[PDB]
């Protein structure tokens, strides 16, 4: 890979009021095909069986980069994803010269890393006080889980297998991930976030259109049902209770989910 | 007037996004011609 | 036996490709699509039958994984969920 000379400059963003307290505070490095630092190698030469081990090593390194949340040599970002705004959809593009084997495995790992980064931006945005301290605690729990389980197991297993384990396979890597079960937990967390997002969409779209016991009782009581743009407190608790109820068959999932619910 | 200024800034952002799409198609064209250079030299 | 099998894929390449065919990924010698494998003709008869059985196992694994994904996307009784 030929090292191409480009201008890599990182400075501090002097503006931090729009970004939450636990959000981004520095500019992003240039993209692969924006300011190239290394010449991309032709994947058709390593698709051959003699260099297919080198191809597998390169694609699993790129997949570890995607898992930790960064771009790879042959797996880069998409057009809809812009590093300057947090609200952009995060998607990746894959070089078609790569064999469809590594392409499908990289599609799976890119789905995993995209869910990871989406949940990252989710709890970063939820750290704000406008979402309520219940959602802030949910965000802190999500961040603590992603810090003490996901990336921990990543660094412990996958990086070690890529570095100091010969005859290792990306299929064995995926099997180890499935055994560690972090992928299923991340998928369920992404589904919960998608349910919260569609709830927010409904509660933001219902713009125009939104007892005699209070009179019988000698109490100055009333109903202030002003709906928020996002669920808060009791709404999040009801949503998570419905999630626990729809969770059917996975007792360990229900267990750690109710543990997180109690912690929140 | 602040809202009108923000709207004009967003229109200029859309124009610059069109220029960035032109930049992206020029980038893919450069990638294609670079593959051409590599295939013709090798 | 070499002059009769100069056009045979080596055992290392055979193993490396059948690894992917079993592990649900395509290959150059075998375009592993949903149903077809497109086995070349340079493979001997017994070897072709053996790889046919192995690709049958691989396709059964493919169907099982697809049905598992469909059932995970769907929702059913907890007993059948534990079965899946």
């Amino acid at each position: 890979m030929e090292i191409k000379e480009v201008d890599d400059r990182a400075e501090l963003l002097r503006y931090t009021n729009n970004i939450p307290l636990l959000g981004k505070l520095v500019n992003h490095q240039p993209l692969w095909s924006t300011n190239p630092k290394l010449k991309s190698f032709s994947l058709e030469k390593i698709s051959a069986p003699d260099q297919r081990r080198v191809q597998e090593a390169l694609v699993v390194k790129d997949l570890l980069n995607v898992l930790i949340g960064l771009e790879g040599t042959y797996i880069r970002y998409f057009n809809d994803y812009e590093p300057s705004d947090p609200e952009t959809p995060i998607e990746f593009k894959i070089a078609k010269k790569m064999d469809p084997s590594f392409k499908t495995f990289s599609r799976r790992i890119v789905r995993y890393g995209k869910q990871y980064m989406i949940l990252t931006r989710a709890y970063e945005k939820w750290s704000d006080t406008s979402f309520g301290m219940v959602l802030q605690r949910f965000a802190y729990e999500i961040r603590r889980f992603l810090e003490d389980v996901y990336l921990k197991t990543l660094v412990e297993r996958l990086e070690r297998d890529f570095n100091k384990v010969p005859n290792f396979s990306i299929r064995e890597l995926e099997q180890i991930i499935n055994e560690t079960e972090v992928n299923k937990q991340m998928e369920l967390l992404y589904n919960i976030y998608e349910e919260i997002f569609r709830e927010i969409e409904e509660r933001r779209t219902n713009q125009s259109s939104q007892n005699e016991s209070s009179l019988h009782l000698r109490l100055m009581v009333a109903f202030d049902t002003t709906v928020y743009p996002v669920p808060k407190g009791g709404a999040i608790l009801k949503i998570f209770q419905q999630k626990i109820l729809e969770n059917l068959g996975d007792r360990s999932s229900v267990m750690f989910l109710k543990k997180l619910l109690n912690n929140i | 007037e602040i809202k009108s200024l923000k709207h004009e800034i967003k229109e200029l952002r859309k124009e610059k996004n069109d220029t960035l799409n032109n930049y992206d198609t020029l980038e893919e064209e450069t990638d294609d011609l670079k593959n051409r250079l590599q295939a013709l030299e090798k | 036996s070499n002059p009769y099998y100069v056009n045979t894929i080596p055992e290392e390449d055979i193993l490396k490709y059948v690894s992917y065919t079993l592990l649900a990924t395509t290959s150059a010698l075998f375009p592993f699509d949903h149903e077809q494998i497109q086995i070349p003709s340079k493979i001997p008869n017994f070897e072709s039958g053996l790889l046919h059985l192995i690709f049958e196992a691989g396709l059964l694994y493919q169907s099982l994984g697809y049905k598992v994904e469909k059932f995970r996307m769907l929702n059913i009784s907890p007993m059948k969920k534990a079965l899946i």
